[PDB]
């Protein structure tokens, strides 16, 4: 009978309970988002990697949901290599940030994909 | 001439040459007449007594224009496979209904006709709600898009869990179970539908302890958490009192049993949730009393459309593979009616009319009841990302406790999502996908071992 | 040992040696199991999933005392005349229910069990509500005694009438019809169940015009009059808004569709009527969707007891001889459950448990639907003085208009009351009694001529 | 693809092949373009700036489906005998409007387009309000039928009268004038549009005296009166 | 002043160019809730014009995307962002959701830049 | 009368209102806008910000930089009406965000005959 | 396409997006203030260099707006050297503080000038 750890067990939503994604698994997730014609976009955060409540406490309000946009959503992108390239660029400029890859469905206007692609040192 | 006396209903209420208007409410009734009653008269009786007429001629009809207000049976179709059973289509003018009131809509359409002596049985299969009427309702307080945006959750079905035993736990033990469940990877936990306020646990004490647990789990995991606090009560005042405290606690979601509580009270809560930013989970307790049998009652798709109008962010939809009844095709039918903006007529799925929603938000379907880790591939394949999968006994029944039970379900789910995204066939490779994950997840391995042989396979009553 | 895994429900929920407590809620379920499912397991499943258990073993059961909280199937009886059908009796501890909430009571007892795959059909026939639980409810706002005292009406059934056509009349024409009906001898008139607020007639305009007509008829006749103003609405707020205006107008009675509106909203209105002196007429719209079939649903007697607890001064009970279904013995059974303080178990009338009400006021049964002057003797004989007989088409369908139509019914009724009081047999001399009255009452003679051959005779679905 | 820069409005907002939906709000504009501005561009600019677009391309358009939200000029016809004047028809999706709010409806349709430099003049001639939008409004508190039924007046036009002088009369003299008017056969009398509450006559005093006067006139004539 | 006179048949056209409002009448009004001086003092902004920006497209964006656009605009040096005039409450974006997300956005931008922000 | 003011108007200390300049303006208009309105005004750039090739943040930077460059030049005593273009171009040398914006809208002007004339 | 930095990018209102002011550029700003007949004043702050919200969160309320006054406003000042002289004095006594120069218009009672003239090391 194993006891689930309580220390340094922060999670990052979708896919974070699986083993770390290898280079090929990451590429497959990007291909999935492109084959569904969703628009890829990168987001990064250096200060608050997890939600908190500083400015308000009402229902549905949380701080830390918005991260910073890396350049612009890659409209018209059809090559997964282009997305992977920006990831490397972002990592180089922000090695100390959490980097997230998202995919927009412009018809429903909902993000159909979202997962951490990079975590800084100590996470 | 005002001629006193009784006339057949079909003389005025059976109009096969009628062309429906885009503002009419259309109804598809499964009618089983008593021997000797023609289908045209049976269909006309239903149309008459659910709109403007009664059993004998009244002079007051002449004071108004009945052609403009009467319900009309405009089409009759024999049902194949059954004896003396027909599908009768009835059209109702837009003017007959009170704006924004599901209560009024049902009072007319299913008010008294189901008890007519001239009928053996009657069932309402579907309703075509015109867009002009749809716009008079608020609809879901938030809807799929907004909910995902508020909770910051994307790319996978959401995960929930009902606390057990149903009744008998104290407020503190309830919060204790909630904390352990949420810290393991579940997005939500919830009060059982019958957990309101009782001697063993009063509502305010429960709300208070669950919020403590909920916030502790959120801090521990870094993921936003919620616990459906049940606002279902005996009066409007008590229901509001509970919703108000939830608002004070700053929690994200509350729940309501819309059928046992009632449409009037549900609409009130729906509006309150919209004005106060609270997500609203809807439980369909009692629905099977009405929609189980094919020959009599109201099909769930009708109760589902009614909820989308009155208002709710989630609603149980069945599991197909669980302990409660639910056919696959029929379920997929009303799931589309709950999430999409447009659904075309499709008799193979029990959809009698094309339904449009003019941007009324979609409702998240909730699969719950007797499901476990081995059902994960099938659930993911059937419902897709926009759904909530709940495991009550499937979490609290794990040999290592709540947290490990939650981990097993979260891992099983993500393994399926990853496999699907990579192009694997969940229907064909489901079992192997779960097995592969048990190799690195002892929590999942323990769960698979316990429920390996458990399935629920019985003949269905509700069939198209 | 907490042993993870699935066990049969009967291991914990079938206790044939159990002796019920006087504080337990007892339920009689008509159970139809799927082939291969033993009645003991089917009965245990129902008891379990409607009280404390789920589909697999959960460790949390050990934190509490399940023996003290679990629902129990303590007796099983085969149903004669049916195949693979049993009556299963279930006992529920008093602690499982929220005080004063019918909503909570039904959520547990009929919440999810009707959809179990392991069952083909399920029907709740009766409920034994312990006096300890009965005392947590307000009950009728007034009740039979108080109502008769407020209206100063004694020695005969009360007379009502639904305005027709159901929908389509303007506010002014509604009041016009109301005035003519009341001045002829009827005690009440009423909004049809689906008349709430619509394009052709908004509620406030209706309330205003009906009060003018109502007061004019009272002044003209010298007898106290009333018109059931429908408060049924889409939200609690709208419902209250309508009840409030009725209070301002100083009128004696309002009405509510308790099933389409919902128990939560109904209980709110019931309390308001008690605090403001308003009589509350309850319409059972939608009940037949639930109680028509013998194999599945909930019998009306259960819906009737629920209303007496939540609160209502009147409630429709059926006519037996009218256009809507209703068997004589079964009807007399739940009429006693609605009016008396004590009713003993009687299987010949579908009464499974002895029910005591510890002085909760009685509710006036309302006979309505497809009845006319020739049915008067039979109605008077079946229901007795404490009832309300309503004639909608039976009044507005009279060849001379509303007033003469009202006179015909009032005369027919009093002729029966007089004959009964003198010792005549209404069952045997009914027709002759009506004929004798037509000799001096041209209004009644005209009515008898029109509906002489009209009867409603069809086979009943709901049989003991 | 996001390409920064200005494009003509007609490339996105002029859709002559569009067939209107029964849920669309339709508008008929009388457009007078500046010399040198094609009617197609003028019509497209009105549709654009009264719905979803602005003067230059923005990347945010790609986050949503502009095809289901954009207003569109679907037809243009010349005005007879008028120089450089056209009637441009524009369709607006139902989703652009707030339920039950005339304020919101006008804010979009006539909010900023009347001031465009590219136009000499603009006039909104008509609007087709779809039934789905009409149902989101309460409409008249009562309406013709109910009003006649409340006042018990049928078979003829009703008669009213505005009290004069417009301003300057005291509350008591106002009621005096009202009683005399109503007792002679008029159904109604009324405050002039600019009579609200002023130094020469405060509103509560007026209401009070007019009530006394109208009830006296009603009792005298036996016909229901109003002010 | 402009109630009925613009429709007189005896006139071809009429336009009100100016109005001299006497000080005795001006004093009966509250006027601006705050005004130029107080606004600059509340926001701690002086010595230059203030900078704003209307979010686009006018209509069609969801509440979350609206707040996303707002944060990015404000963090770049703009003092304010704003709802387009026709953005009230609609199917694609209800008002309370917009208010909530825009608040999260503007507070993030303010903390990042150190300058007071508003939407 | 040369500005259409027919009457002398007094406000007895009623607070002033901030004028807001908005609608189809971009970085090249900054000098003119600063010259016409002065410090007490609000200049708004919708398309002029969300239309920047690099996105919102860079679009905002371009406008804030253009504005402060005009404020500094004015304070030093330079003529915004005569040196406007030069002042903007000087700033494009150290601000790549502004440079990118200037490139996109350099030819965009709105010049049409006015209806509302004195 | 460049991404605007998120780290250590605090700004100080008017003129803070321009390159650092040179000695003469600073003097010209002071000349501008003096030529318009506004009265100069210096303010300094050692701990809360940016606004925050500790004591209240109602509309319009923020902490950290008020700084400490250096001596008194220089009423009747006509020599820019006098102003730059006080600035050096203030820097000497408070090298760890932010120092800003403001200009008062007594007629409108509005600060028409306000810019940071000195920042502590690290900023
Ligand atoms: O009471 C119960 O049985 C549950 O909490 C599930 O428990 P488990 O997770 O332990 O099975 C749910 O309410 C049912 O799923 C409702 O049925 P449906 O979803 O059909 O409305
Ligand atoms: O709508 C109707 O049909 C009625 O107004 C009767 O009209 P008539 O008097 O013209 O028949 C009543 O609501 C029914 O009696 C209700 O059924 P029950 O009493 O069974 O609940
Ligand atoms: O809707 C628009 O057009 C704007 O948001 C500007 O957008 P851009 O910044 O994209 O041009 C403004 O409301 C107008 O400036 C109003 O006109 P005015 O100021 O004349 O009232
Ligand atoms: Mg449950
Ligand atoms: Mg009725
Ligand atoms: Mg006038
Ligand atoms: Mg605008």
């Amino acid at each position: 009978m194993k006891v689930w750890p309580t220390q340094n067990m922060k999670r990052y939503e979708t896919l974070s309970y699986l083993p770390p994604l290898t280079t090929d698994q990451l590429a497959r997730q990007v291909d999935y988002l492109l084959n569904n014609k969703w628009v890829p976009c990168l987001e990064f955060e250096t200060d608050h990697g997890f939600v908190y409540r500083e400015h308000h406490n009402s229902p549905g309000y949380y701080d830390g949901r918005y991260w910073t946009m890396w350049k612009l959503p890659m409209f018209g992108c059809t090559d997964p290599a282009q997305v992977l390239n920006e990831l490397e660029e972002c990592k180089k400029e922000y090695p100390n940030a959490f980097i997230r890859i998202i995919g927009f469905d412009s018809n429903r206007q909902v993000q159909c994909v979202s997962f951490i692609a990079y975590k800084p040192a100590g996470y | 001439e005002f001629k006193a006396g009784v006339k057949d209903y079909k003389l005025t209420y059976y109009t096969p040459e009628y062309e429906t208007l885009d503002t009419d409410i259309l109804a598809a009734f499964r009618v089983s007449p008593q021997p000797g009653v023609p289908p045209e008269e049976a269909g006309a009786a239903v149309a008459a007594e659910s709109s403007t007429g009664t059993w004998t001629t009244v002079w007051t009809d002449g004071l108004t224009n009945l052609d403009r207000y009467k319900g009309r049976c405009y089409h009759i179709e024999p049902v194949a496979g059954e004896e003396n059973q027909y599908i009768c289509y009835v059209a109702y003018p837009l003017d007959l209904f009170e704006e924004g009131s599901v209560t009024n809509m049902f009072t007319s359409i299913v008010g008294n006709v189901f008890g007519f002596k001239a009928l053996r049985a009657l069932r309402l299969e579907d309703l075509r709600i015109p867009v002009a009427y749809v716009k008079t309702f608020q609809g879901p307080p938030h809807g799929i898009q907004v909910e995902r945006d508020k909770l910051n959750k994307y790319g996978r079905p959401l995960l929930g869990c009902t606390i057990k035993p149903k009744l008998g736990l104290s407020a503190k033990n309830y919060g204790r179970a909630v904390y352990e469940c949420l810290r393991g990877g579940l997005d939500f936990t919830k009060d059982d539908e019958n957990v309101n306020s009782q001697p063993f646990m009063r509502w305010r004490d429960r709300f208070l302890f669950c919020a403590e647990a909920l916030y502790k789990a959120q801090a521990e995991t870094g993921e936003i958490k919620g616990h459906y606090l049940n606002a279902t009560a005996g009066t409007c005042e008590d229901m509001m009192k509970r919703a108000v405290f939830a608002r004070e606690l700053g929690v994200p979601i509350v729940m309501h049993d819309y059928l046992t509580g009632g449409f009037t009270a549900n609409t009130t809560l729906s509006h309150y949730c919209r004005d106060n930013g609270l997500l609203l989970h809807i439980h369909r307790a009692m629905h099977a009393v009405i929609d189980r049998q094919k020959n009599h009652g109201m099909h769930f798709r009708v109760l589902a459309k009614a909820l989308r109008l009155s208002g709710g962010d989630h609603i149980h939809s069945g599991t197909v593979v669980g302990k409660l009844e639910g056919e696959r095709d029929i379920t997929l039918g009303f799931v589309d009616l709950l999430r999409d903006d447009y659904t075309e007529k499709d008799r193979s799925r029990g959809i009698y009319f094309t339904q449009s929603w003019v941007s009324t938000p979609g409702v998240l379907p909730v699969a719950s009841g007797g499901i476990h880790v081995w059902h994960m591939p099938a659930l993911t394949e059937i419902f897709g990302d926009d759904s909530v999968l709940q495991f009550g006994g499937g979490t609290l029944g794990h040999p290592w406790g709540n947290a490990p039970g939650a981990v097993a379900n979260r891992v099983a789910l993500e393994a399926c999502v990853q496999a699907r995204n990579e192009g694997r066939d969940l229907a064909r490779e489901g079992n192997t996908i779960i097995r592969e994950a048990t190799k690195w997840s002892p929590e999942l391995a323990a769960a698979c071992e316990v429920w390996k042989e458990i399935k629920f396979e019985f003949p269905a009553m509700d069939t198209v």
